[PDB]
């Protein structure tokens, strides 16, 4: 998780003062909001391989995952390894106020885990800025059924 | 055990929740109704005068609440309990003091009361006020009762907080096709109006109205608000730089060819073009019936005796929205808190009230005027006795009116359905639950999901988890914790203050500048235009943190639209947090621990200047911290309990961060429809439908949200053991299996009450 | 994608959003018919190769001045010298404003002469100014915009978002034999009826073989059929 | 304000059609809530 | 380190200040250009200074123009708004100690003409409830008329204010 | 052009004087302009074959490029540059 | 499926508080450690995760 | 940056506005104009600070400081004498300066 932040935080610096190639995606900003969406997708799923792959037998959810019952192993994942990028409306969590997410953060937020993304599993807790954000997707996934 | 930093931040809540109660909206809003309110409208109209007769005037003096000579009170007003039996209302007597005058030259005075009102619940008025333990057993009632709800014949119903839009204040919106659009509403008085900006074509563009028939070529629109001289004109709307030009320069150009002056067809042109004259007394006619539009009909609250102030007004109206038409983006979307305001039902019951004097008066000075056009005889009394018994008009007429939900006005002419709401009773939360509840109006269609899903603005200030799942859904939202809804202080002791920390007057200023710094809006209307923005903000904010005006009036900065807001406008909602001075807390150990000992309460540290509200956009400007570990010496604020950013409601779940968002709405609305013991008079309590549990218990893991609350005083469920496993085949798919004999010594023995009513009536025979 | 396009099928509306059309040119190769098929059929290019525009009054002549800058037609490809938007020129004269005079002197220079409420020819170049720098050089106009895409596994060819069709089939330097457009209804209007029917049930299935399960062959040909 | 008493009462083809109009006689019925058995085949 | 002194004068007749935006910085040695001929009208308050300058013949008159409409031919015609705000001062300098006169009233000149106003005339022509505005405008039109000769020159203009010490 | 007229300074509008002169002046005031107005707003491959560029350039040498263009009946258009100058040709 | 592991927590946290006759806290962002209910059952003769 | 840019035409503002003040000195007629608190409590003068600084001041145990004015360069301004209503008009000529002063801690 900690290689994949200052990755990007390497990335970032060079957004506005640096220049680098961008694919025909069109304009400048949606260049690298490409590159952190599939860097960090990876490194989660990632995360979560080694999880399971190495998690005892005869346990429940795996056995459960695995056959009829219930869900997939995604979602054993993410209870026990990691989450990461909640997303909503096709893209990353729109600023609710000028230029930032949330209040807690510095201004003009590019930061991972700035914006809508979460180390935690369910199992270690969340981190309060970690919490609103899935209250989103939740709330966005609600409505969108009803 | 020593004091540390982190034990004590938890300790802030109970010294602030005990103070001000969990229910703060109905109460403080009615407390200061009864007393601001009621003189102040009483001083609106104080004489009648009628015609006839050689001199009649009659004057109201004073106007108060059930209070006069040596009497404390009405001898015995009916408490809530027997109130409820009875069917009869809750209310108590208006008194009032007026002065008579006949011809037969005679100045006296006396009391009198004019009709009855509704008084709620726990409130200064009351007889609950301040009562302790066996001054409620022999009152027959319950000390545990939130109360703030209105009981009117027979069951009791609550009035619900209403969602307002942003009143006064400019709004700027973009659209696809025709192009960018403005609107202003306010109220003055009697009337609400609304102006619409608009631009159909070619850039040039147009002000829509109810008043002015077509739309009018604003660059004459601006003549005809005192501005001669063109470029002036254009150094203003666009100033400086690049292409804000040639855009405003289309409508500047054939504006003035046709006709162009600042006197001569500027006003005969909008005089000519205009709507329906009201038929009486109309005939001003001249430039001058511009004059009285181009002040009053002008679309805004400006107004006053000049065409200066409104003139700068609307090229600053104008300079906005052409900004926006250059490129996208670059507007204000209204979603969000920072746009919203929220009125309680205080301002709303002096509307009500208001209206049903002013009806009583027209019929109560038609009323004289029967005796007055005849021959002889003329009549000292009968004002009084007669009057009298034409009252009550405003009793069932506010009893009605709170009754069913329909509010009819004859001023603003605004009939507003779905307002007050019955108080549902079930368990103990329902009841704490429907209140500090926040429901909204109109706004269109279901289809839309703009005004639906959540916004990262709403933390802290609402609950993020607590939502009635079914059709509507985000329509209502709940308050968190620790909030505090704003009221109104003053106007005029700002402005000179302003002056002297060296803003200037807007007159003097040569008004062609977009070049300096920002500069200073009140309530959206731009006065000083200052330089030097720092040493203003931070020594307004010093005389505002230590000496003066403390809560409201907060004042931040605006990096890209050039600017610096100080908004008094209240009506919103307040947080809670801790300043943090250079490096570390202002808050420093001994002084906190100088508070849980034997002192030193709340609101006091707002005195020392430590705790403080932030609000508006000015939430945006600050930087809130975490914890106190996470310190790093850049930031303006830290946080006490990050925990309350959930509601009251959903403060039953443990471990509620563990858990899917999705998990906790759900149970947010069947923890309401759990089945507790309610209150302790209940049982000398007659209900239409209710359910009671036999043997109660607590849950075996707290929160610290539900004893704050006061829940497991009155807890509602049944503390089981269980097993997870897979048995029976009866299970299977969302159903359990219970265990007999467990159940044979009880398990969640239910009971079950309601009621009939009858009554023996008696006919005209 | 999802059940809004299907919205847009089944109520067989004229308009519709996004309406691609695809087409094949000629072969799989980067220069010259790649981007010279890309620069000829869309919008206008007159408000960019314009360089600066000039109004000038001088005595009793009124005089538009237009220089056209040569480098950008050599880089993006667009055919004609001059006289070709001179042509194009007169076409916006007959179109929107007047059929009066033409010059041409040097480096793409066109002037352009009027004359005869009172000072009626100030307002009149006046709106005649600002709508010069739009009028269509070449292409149609239909087009919203267009793109270049990797076909297949290592092939080229390219997607155009209109209402063109037919124009831009009959437009040469592609091979029009295999095609296909969306909006069926206007696919009516130049093959017609059978085609049609066939293109419907073609977007029907495909659309609704991705999200997921199936609705099988038989059921969708009864669909497009009664319809047709 | 509105009366209108007759091509009023011939429409409501939307909201409550499916339940005032189609659902209104229906005899010999009943209602209930779920509840599982292995033991019962199917049908 | 060292003292600047600085004083505050008395009354009078106190001051008003004029401003006018229409004339920009020349650049050159000296900006400033002089305004002249004055010919001012006045009343009592908001008095609607209004402000009158020469026209020269000299360069670009378009004569032909005038004699068909207007026959002005003569001293502009400029106008504007006097207001008033607390708490302003003026300042002069003299020796190493400086002398302070309070302005009062204040006024914006912008212009306009009577040459419209007549002219649109001429072209178109072949009671208890009232307040505000046009109450400024129905008394405005009626009270005034008042001719002021502007003469300028300066002696004790200081002296009288400097013995007040 | 957005000019203006100093004094008044409200816009310039261009006026048609009598006989043959073009002039502008002030609106509702008295004025004349005289002047000029003006705005401005803003590799391997060889071949051999005769080069027509010609400066002393004279150039045997050329470079070509072949690709199919317009219809499959329609015959092959050739792209021709100069070693010398390094100019771009283009003939079918 | 429905994926709640903060209910799973609840018992073992409810179940040392019965063993230790006190009422056991339990808050969003924090509260009572779920390592220390471990000690406090293994000690009694109880498996220590349920 | 909020504190550095205007920290930086403080001093410069202090300096600049020193001199225009001594450079109308003498005789020739120059004005400047000011905007004050009301109230008028009470008096103090101007005078340059230590190390360069300046320093506005009243007496009686109060420091009141403040310089510099909003941008200039538009207004041509006179003010004019106007007495009893009777024909006054005397014009003193020009203007040359403005500034303002707030007071502080
Ligand atoms: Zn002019």
């Amino acid at each position: 998780v900690e290689i994949a932040y200052h990755k990007c935080d390497e990335l970032i610096t060079l957004f506005n003062k640096g220049e680098l190639e961008t694919q025909p995606g069109c304009n400048e900003e949606q260049t690298l909001e490409a590159k952190i969406g599939g860097l960090l997708s990876k490194v989660r799923e990632e995360v979560g391989d080694v999880c399971i792959n190495e998690l005892d037998n005869w346990n429940a959810p795996l056995i459960m995952a695995t056959c009829g019952s219930k869900g997939s192993t995604l979602n054993v994942s993410q209870m026990v390894a990691v989450v990461g990028q909640q997303i909503i409306s096709g893209n990353r969590v729109p600023d609710g106020f000028q230029d930032r997410s949330l209040p807690h953060f510095p201004k003009n937020s590019k930061t991972p885990q700035s914006k809508g993304f979460v180390r935690n599993s369910f199992f270690s807790g969340l981190s309060p800025p970690e919490f609103l954000f899935h209250a989103i997707s939740g709330r966005e996934g609600l409505v969108d059924t009803a | 055990d020593e004091i540390n930093t982190a034990q004590d931040k938890w300790h802030l809540l109970p010294a602030f929740l005990k103070v001000k109660g969990l229910v703060k909206q109905h109460l403080d809003s009615f407390n200061y109704f009864v007393d601001t309110d009621l003189k102040k409208i009483i001083k609106a109209n104080q004489l009648i005068l009628s015609d006839v007769d050689p001199e009649f005037y009659l004057k109201y003096v004073d106007i108060r609440v059930g209070k006069k000579s040596s009497s404390s009170t009405k001898d015995y007003l009916t408490p809530p309990h027997e109130c409820r039996l009875r069917d009869m209302t809750y209310s108590a007597p208006i008194y009032v003091d007026i002065e008579y005058t006949r011809g037969r030259n005679i100045i006296m005075h006396k009391d009198v009361e004019i009709g009855r009102m509704p008084i709620m619940l726990r409130s200064n008025k009351c007889i609950l006020y301040d009562a302790d333990e066996s001054k409620m057993a022999k009152l027959n009632e319950c000390p545990l009762d939130p109360g703030g709800y209105f009981i009117v014949n027979g069951t009791e119903k609550v009035i619900l907080v209403q969602e307002q839009l942003s009143k006064n204040r400019i709004i700027v919106e973009a659209d696809e096709k025709k192009g960018i659009v403005q609107a202003s509403v306010t109220s003055s008085t009697h009337e609400r109006k609304s102006k619409t900006y608009v631009i159909t074509k070619n850039g040039k563009i147009y002000l829509k109205h109810n008043s002015i028939a077509e739309e009018i070529p604003i660059a004459i629109v601006l003549k005809a608000c005192g501005i001669l001289s063109d470029l002036e004109i254009m150094q203003l709307v666009c100033g400086n730089d690049s292409s804000y030009q040639d855009i405003f320069a289309v409508n500047l150009e054939e504006s003035s060819k046709l006709d162009i002056y600042t006197q001569q067809q500027a006003l005969e042109y909008i005089g000519a073009k205009v709507k329906t004259m009201r038929r009486q007394k109309l005939t001003i006619l001249q430039e001058g019936i511009e004059a009285i539009a181009t002040t009053v009909i002008a679309h805004l609250t400006v107004e006053a005796l000049d065409f200066r102030e409104k003139a700068l007004y609307i090229a600053m109206m104008t300079r906005r929205v052409v900004m926006a038409m250059y490129n996208p983006k670059m507007i204000d979307d209204r979603d969000y808190v920072g746009n919203k305001r929220l009125e309680l039902a205080g301002q709303l019951i002096s509307l009500l009230f208001e209206d049903l004097f002013k009806k009583f008066n027209n019929d109560f000075k038609l009323s004289i005027d029967k005796v007055l056009k005849k021959p002889n005889r003329a009549m000292e009394y009968d004002a009084l006795l007669s009057i009298n018994v034409h009252s009550n008009n405003i009793t069932s007429g506010l009893n009605r009116a709170i009754s069913t939900g329909n509010w009819s006005l004859k001023r603003f002419k605004m009939e507003r359905a779905g307002v007050t709401h019955v108080l549902s009773r079930l368990s103990y939360i329902s009841a704490l639950g429907m209140m500090t509840r926040i429901s909204s109006q109109f706004e269109k269609s279901r289809k839309v999901s703009g005004p639906r899903a959540l916004q990262p603005s709403q933390f802290g200030m609402l609950c993020t988890a607590d939502t009635p799942e079914g059709e509507a859904c985000g329509l209502v939202k709940n308050l968190a914790l620790m909030t505090h809804i704003t009221t109104d202080d003053e106007e005029e002791p700002i402005k000179k203050l302003c002056y002297v920390l060296g803003v200037e007057d807007i007159t003097l200023i040569d008004s062609a500048s977009l070049h300096l710094n920002y500069g200073v809006y009140l309530n959206g209307t731009l006065i000083g235009s200052i330089r030097f923005p720092t040493k203003f903000v931070t020594q307004f904010r010093h005389l505002r943190r230590t000496g003066k005006v403390s809560e409201f009036i907060s004042i931040y900065s605006n990096s890209h639209q050039m600017a610096v807001h100080i908004a008094t406008d209240g009506g919103r909602i307040c947080r809670p947090l801790i300043i943090v001075s250079d490096g570390q807390s202002r808050v420093k150990d001994i002084h906190l621990r100088k508070l849980l000992d034997g002192e030193l309460d709340f609101d006091d540290f707002l005195k020392l200047g430590l705790v403080e509200y932030l609000d508006v956009n000015e939430e945006n400007d600050s930087y809130i911290a975490l914890y106190e570990k996470d310190i790093v010496p850049s930031m303006t604020h830290l946080e006490i309990e990050p925990f309350t950013i959930l509601g009251a409601v959903a403060g039953l779940i443990p471990y509620p961060h563990h858990n899917q968002s999705p998990r906790n709405t759900y149970q947010c609305a069947m923890g309401k429809q759990a089945i507790g013991a309610i209150a302790y008079n209940q049982f000398k309590r007659i209900d239409t439908l209710l359910y009671l549990m036999t043997y109660p218990q607590q849950p075996m893991v707290k929160t610290k949200t539900i004893e704050l609350i006061d829940y497991d005083k009155l807890p509602a469920g049944q503390n089981a053991t269980v097993a997870v496993m897979s048995y029976s085949g009866y299970d299977i798919e969302d159903a359990l299996v219970l265990n007999k004999s467990s159940i044979d010594r009880g398990f969640g023995r239910c009971e079950t009450r309601r009621k009939t009513t009858t009554v023996l009536k008696r006919y005209a025979n | 994608l999802g059940v809004p396009r299907i919205k847009e099928i089944i109520n067989a509306s004229k308009v519709i959003s996004t309406p691609i059309i695809n087409a094949v040119l000629v072969n799989d190769n980067d220069e010259r018919a790649a981007r010279v098929v890309k620069g000829r059929v869309e919008k206008t290019l007159l408000s960019d190769v314009a360089f600066y525009v000039q109004d000038v009054y001088k005595d009793n002549l009124s005089f538009i001045q237009v220089r056209i800058d040569l480098g950008t037609i050599d880089k993006l490809q667009l055919e004609l010298t001059i006289e070709d938007i001179a042509v194009a020129i007169t076409r916006a004269s007959k179109l929107k404003i007047q059929a009066s005079d033409v010059n041409i002197i040097g480096k793409d220079r066109i002037a352009i002469n009027v004359f005869p409420s009172e000072n009626d020819v100030f307002y009149r170049m006046q709106q005649l100014r600002r709508a010069l720098p739009d009028v269509v050089v070449k292409g149609l106009p239909d087009i919203s915009r267009a793109v270049i895409n990797i076909r297949d596994d290592g092939k080229r060819e390219l997607l155009v978002e209109g209402y063109g069709l037919r124009d831009v089939m009959c437009t040469d330097g592609v091979i029009g034999s295999r095609t296909t457009t969306n909006h069926v209804l206007e696919v009516f209007s130049v093959l017609g009826i059978e085609a049609a029917r066939y293109s419907i049930i073609r977007e029907i299935n495909y659309t609704m073989s991705n999200h997921g399960m199936s609705v099988d062959p038989r059921h969708i040909q009864l669909l497009g059929d009664v319809m047709t | 304000k509105p009366i209108r008493g007759f091509c009023q009462r011939l429409k409501g083809k939307q909201g409550r059609f499916r339940g005032n109009l189609s659902g209104k006689r229906v005899d010999f019925s009943g209602r209930t809530v779920i509840s599982p058995d292995p033991n019962l085949s199917i049908d | 380190i060292e003292e600047f002194p600085l004083k505050i004068s008395g009354e009078e007749e106190s001051l008003h200040v004029f401003q006018y935006a229409n004339r920009p910085r020349l650049v050159g040695r000296k900006p400033a250009e002089h305004p002249f001929i004055s010919a001012a009208r006045y009343k009592p308050k908001s008095h609607l200074w209004e402000i009158d300058i020469p026209l020269d013949e000299q360069a670009f008159y378009n004569k032909d123009k005038a004699e068909s409409e207007w026959n002005g031919v003569n001293v502009q015609t400029l106008k504007g708004v006097g207001v008033e705000n607390n708490g302003q001062y003026a300042a002069f300098v003299k020796d190493m100690q400086v002398y302070l006169v309070p302005i009062e009233r204040v006024a914006q000149l912008k212009p306009f003409f009577k040459y419209i106003d007549d002219a649109n005339v001429t072209r178109k022509q072949e009671q208890n409830r009232l307040t505000g505005s046009l109450l400024a405008h129905k008394v405005a039109d009626e009270e005034a008329n008042i001719e002021l000769t502007w003469a300028e020159g300066t002696f004790e203009q200081f002296k009288d204010t400097i013995v007040k010490e | 052009m957005l000019s203006f007229c100093p004094s008044c300074n409200n816009m310039l509008l261009i006026t048609s004087g009598d006989s043959g002169v073009y002039t502008l002046a002030c609106r509702s005031c008295p004025y004349e302009f005289p002047i000029e107005g003006i705005e401005i707003y803003d590799n391997v491959d060889q071949t051999k074959t005769q080069c027509p560029n010609y400066d002393t350039c004279g150039g045997e040498s050329a470079y070509f490029f072949q690709l199919q263009i317009r219809s499959a009946d329609e015959p092959m258009t050739t792209f021709y540059k100069c070693v010398n100058c390094g100019h771009r040709w283009k003939e079918n | 499926s429905r994926m709640t592991v903060g209910k799973m927590i609840e018992l073992i946290s409810g179940k040392a508080g019965v063993l230790n006759g006190t009422l056991e806290y339990g808050t969003c962002f924090g509260g009572s450690k779920l390592e220390d209910m471990s000690k406090i059952l293994v000690d009694q003769g109880f498996n220590y995760s349920g | 940056k909020e504190a550095a840019a205007e920290l930086e035409l403080l001093n410069a503002d202090h300096q600049h506005i020193l001199r225009k003040l001594k450079k109308m000195n003498n005789k020739p007629e120059r004005f400047m104009v000011f905007q004050l608190p009301t109230r008028l409590p009470a008096v103090g003068s101007i005078r340059v600070h230590k190390s360069g600084k300046l320093s506005v001041k009243i007496g009686n145990v109060v420091m009141d400081i403040g310089k510099g004015a909003e941008t200039t360069f538009l207004q041509d301004v006179i003010a004019l004498s106007i007495a009893d209503d009777a024909s006054s008009a005397e014009l003193l000529g020009r203007v040359d300066g403005k500034i303002v002063v707030t007071p502080q801690i």
